[PDB]
RNA sequence: GGAUUAAAACUAGAGUAGCGAAACGGAUUCGAUACCCGUGUAGUUCUAGUAGUAAACUAUGAAUACAAUUAUUUAUAUAUAUAUAUAUAAAUAAUAAAUGAAAAUGAAAGUAUUCCACCUGAAGAGUACGUUAGCAAUAAUGAAACUCAAAACAAUAGACGG
């Protein structure tokens, strides 16, 4: 869902805000995907699954039982008195997805503005959703995948 | 719009209702 | 005109469903409360059966006489019959018993088919209302927003179980027509099915 | 990353659930059921006060 | 090749061999920065009069057929459409025969209230006789016929209890086994799992392969079917 | 006590343990237990 | 020593509560998100303070 | 599209104490077609309808996800050394952050998402014409020409206030 995407995207720039070290977001296969990116690239300090409650401590297997019951827990990051993460929107919107092909996705990277999309700024993360699955758009590239630019972080 | 625009409407409204009283006068004695 | 006009709130007049439905509420010893009466007449008579083998263990006023035991008979009856309380108890019964002639298992109530039961038996009762307070607009409101729930419940069973569908429709007495079709029971529907008669 | 993000529940676990969902609502229907018979009992003991004739 | 489209039947047996079929085709809208779809329908040669409203279906493209027919359909890839017309018409049967049915039992209950509103013997003064006729030694002709209102050919005090039980009893005691079930089937999976050594001859002697070399999930199936298997198929 | 009880109003248990063969099966219980 | 942040699964409540029910599925408090308790100070309590009392 | 919709008004049949457009009088006044006083008709009331308009206002469309505090009630639940205590929601008040032209908003007028309605300088104008609906009053829809470089909001310091 990109509505979930959406609302996971505000939630994290609300928590930037007031400085909360972790925080949690909707269990699904999409923000999993989303979150791992953003920890990779140094954007989240860690990625625990657990519940409503809190992070799990011993790995507790995800069943139809409690998949209502769970969540994903991520640690947000501050340096030098700045949030890590700053900004996350969406592109590619609920009522306007945009499909790129891998030549645009190359303009895109190199300074020119496709379809109203601002063009990568420096040191900025833009995902790229292709078979279900999430990239950064360098590696979409690299793969000669054609994706939907789902969202942009800073 | 604060009351001193309202007035404003107020007395264009004023005008067309009394000149509709007027047309209904001359209709009935033209009637 | 010479479509097939079936009221989309009250249904086709001579519904067998609706009609057992009503004359099952209306049976001389119907009782309240989920009291049957051989549940009831059984129940009574072991009291005082167990009444007397309690005192012909520990025991050595005699019996009451055969007629005060008649008249606690009646005072109870009297207390729980169906003709005697509340329409709401009334309504209460009915939807149980539309529940179980539609429910796919014991224990199923939210099942379309279900649902739509359910609601035609509130429709029914308060379609009855507004017949004679049809002035009560907070109410008349009340009955067009159930009567369109019941269309979309309906609806999603047809996307979902088109068997079904056909079934409970033909059942409660309504037709493809009066789910699918866009109704708002307003003035023109009140005076082409002569809602309120006369 | 690996873990399967859902297991689905084996045929005996379902089993088992609806032998607990079904004593459930068995269970109170009958609680509610014989605190109705407990309510007419106690009203049987007081319609000798009650007038019918 | 021939140009087709996938669309949706949405009118039929308005016209002589002629469907109206909905086709949603996509397009990119430049001013909003969008691709949308496009809607259109087309009218559509149906030579069999096969096709019905909501039926999915392919068409293809044909010589000119009328003013404006200028397709046929090419095959019913969803027959959705045909199957309502079908469950309509076994609907009406179906419900019939079921109503029939209902009413015919309402009018029995009916006569069986109705025959005993005519007996004005009452549970409580029969049973109230097999009781002092029992503890007295009469036999008035009157416990005969009670012996066939009741069907109690024989009249002992353990004949009344057996007239007066109630519905409840017996799901006092189902609901007692039912609880028993799933606490003793929980209660042996746990032990079973605690002991991993008893665990392992608790599957091989109940006929599993080497138990041993089995996951947890793999294996703690087996065991919860076979606890399962040991108190619902004996009992 | 529950059906062994001396209340003039009684609960369910006294109706139910007769229906249960209870107050009769202890009832030559007690008198058994006397001879 | 009272852990916050635990959610008590069904898995781990198989048998009958108080009211002589199992549990089966999630209930509304179980579903609500609990971030706020890992933030807010925790009450501090002490058993002697009962005894002092 | 449909339904409901204050007050006034209208169509019939009742009712009519008090109040009270209008009208006729008394005062006040330079004058008083007013403010005040009297007599007081419609109306205000009921029954059956027509009509669908209000500063019909929170001048703030609906829905969903989310974000830092306090206080005060309410509800549910829990506990006991039994009356408080501990929890979870709702409401209200004051706020942090954020937003904003600011006044301020404060769980939205914040961070986001989805859908609908609406706006594009003033005046002309919610007017003219046409159309639709209504017994009617009217209601809805709704322009252009000419003219002008205006027009408007928040806030600031004054001046003034019977
Ligand atoms: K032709
Ligand atoms: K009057
Ligand atoms: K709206
Ligand atoms: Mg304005
Ligand atoms: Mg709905
Ligand atoms: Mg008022
Ligand atoms: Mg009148
Ligand atoms: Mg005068
Ligand atoms: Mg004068
Ligand atoms: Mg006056
Ligand atoms: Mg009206
Ligand atoms: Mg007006
Ligand atoms: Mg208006
Ligand atoms: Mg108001
Ligand atoms: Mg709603
Ligand atoms: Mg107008
Ligand atoms: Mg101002």
């Amino acid at each position: 869902s990109l509505v979930k995407l959406a609302n996971t995207c505000a939630h994290l720039q609300n928590c930037s805000k007031v400085r909360v070290a972790l925080t949690s977001i909707p269990y699904t296969k999409l923000q999993l995907q989303f979150a791992y990116n953003l920890y990779q690239q140094g954007f989240l300090s860690s990625l625990q699954k657990g519940s409503t409650m809190g992070p799990d401590k011993d790995f507790v297997e995800v069943t139809p039982d409690n998949i209502s019951t769970r969540r994903l827990w991520v640690g947000l990051k501050y340096r030098d008195n700045k949030p890590v993460l700053s900004s996350c929107k969406l592109i590619s919107k609920p009522n306007s997805r945009i499909h790129l092909p891998m030549e645009d996705m190359k303009k895109l990277c190199s300074g020119v503005t496709i379809r109203n999309i601002k063009p990568l700024q420096p040191g900025e993360l833009i995902l790229v959703r292709a078979h279900n699955n999430i990239m950064d758009i360098n590696e979409a590239i690299s793969k000669k995948l054609d994706g939907e630019v789902l969202c942009r972080v800073k | 719009d604060s009351v001193m625009r309202k007035r404003k409407k107020k007395m264009k409204k004023h005008k067309l209702r009394k000149r509709r009283k007027r047309e209904k006068a001359e209709r009935r004695k033209l009637s | 005109a010479s479509t097939d006009k079936v009221d989309p709130v009250l249904g086709r007049a001579d519904t067998p469903f609706i009609t057992r439905i009503m004359a099952e509420l209306k049976e001389p010893l119907v009782l309240s409360k989920g009291y049957n009466i051989e549940e009831v007449d059984k129940f009574l008579a072991a009291i005082e059966s167990a009444k007397r083998e309690r005192a012909e263990l520990s025991g050595l006023v005699g019996i009451e006489d055969i007629e005060k035991l008649e008249d606690r008979r009646e005072a109870i009856l009297r207390i729980l019959s169906m003709r005697n309380s509340e329409n709401k108890n009334a309504i209460k019964m009915a939807v149980e018993l539309a529940r179980k002639e539609f429910e796919r298992f014991p224990g199923d109530t939210g099942s379309s088919e279900v649902q739509a039961a359910c609601m035609t038996v509130r429709i029914q009762n308060m379609a009855n209302h507004i017949k004679e307070h049809r002035k009560d607009f907070a109410n008349t409101r009340n009955l067009r927003i159930l009567v369109q729930q019941r269309q979309a419940i309906l609806r999603y069973l047809k996307r979902d179980n088109p068997e079904k569908y056909y079934w409970t429709i033909q059942k409660l007495g309504l037709n493809d027509a009066a789910i699918t079709d866009e109704f708002n029971m307003d003035r023109r529907y009140m005076q082409d099915y002569e809602f309120f008669g006369d | 990353m690996s873990q399967p993000l859902l297991r689905n529940r084996s045929p005996e676990e379902s089993e088992l659930l609806k032998l607990k969902r079904n004593y459930n609502r068995s269970l109170l229907n009958f609680q509610a059921h014989k605190k109705k018979l407990n309510e007419l009992l106690n009203l049987y003991h007081v319609a000798n006060e009650f007038i019918v004739t | 090749a021939r140009q087709n489209f996938l669309g949706l039947v949405v009118s039929q047996g308005k016209m002589q061999k002629t469907v109206k079929v909905r086709v949603e085709t996509k397009v990119f809208n430049k001013k909003i920065n969008k691709e949308l779809f496009h809607r259109r329908d087309y009218l559509v040669h149906d030579e069999g009069e096969i096709s019905r409203e909501g039926d999915l279906v392919r068409i293809e493209a044909t010589r000119p057929l009328s003013k404006r027919k200028f397709f046929a359909i090419a095959e019913i890839i969803r027959n959705k459409g045909q199957q309502f017309a079908l469950y309509e018409s076994e609907a009406q049967l179906s419900v019939a025969k079921e109503e029939a049915q209902k009413a015919k039992e309402f009018l029995d209950k009916r006569s069986v209230r109705e025959n005993k509103l005519n007996e004005k013997t009452t549970l409580l003064r029969d049973i109230r006789t097999i009781q002092d006729a029992l503890s007295s030694g009469s036999t008035p002709k009157e416990l005969l016929e009670i012996k066939q209102r009741y069907g109690i050919q024989d009249f002992s005090q353990e004949t009344v209890r057996q007239l007066l039980q109630l519905d409840i009893s017996g799901l006092e005691v189902n609901l007692e086994k039912q609880r028993s079930l799933i606490d003793r089937i929980q209660t042996r999976l746990s032990e079973l799992l605690s002991n991993d050594l008893k665990c392992d001859q608790f599957l091989k002697d109940h006929g599993v392969e080497d138990p041993l070399t089995l996951k947890k999930n793999i294996k703690k199936n087996l065991l919860r079917k076979h606890v399962m298997m040991d108190m619902q198929q004996p009992s | 006590m529950g059906s062994l009880s001396n209340e003039k109003f009684f609960d369910i248990s006294l109706v139910d343990s007769y229906l249960n063969k209870d107050l009769k099966n202890i009832s030559n219980k007690i008198d058994s237990k006397l001879n | 020593g009272h852990i916050i942040g635990k959610l008590v699964d069904v898995t781990e409540q198989p048998h009958a509560n108080n009211k002589g029910l199992y549990k089966t599925r999630p209930n509304s408090s179980d579903k609500r998100v609990g971030v706020k308790r890992l933030y807010r100070p925790p009450k501090l309590t002490y058993v002697e303070d009962r005894l002092r009392s």
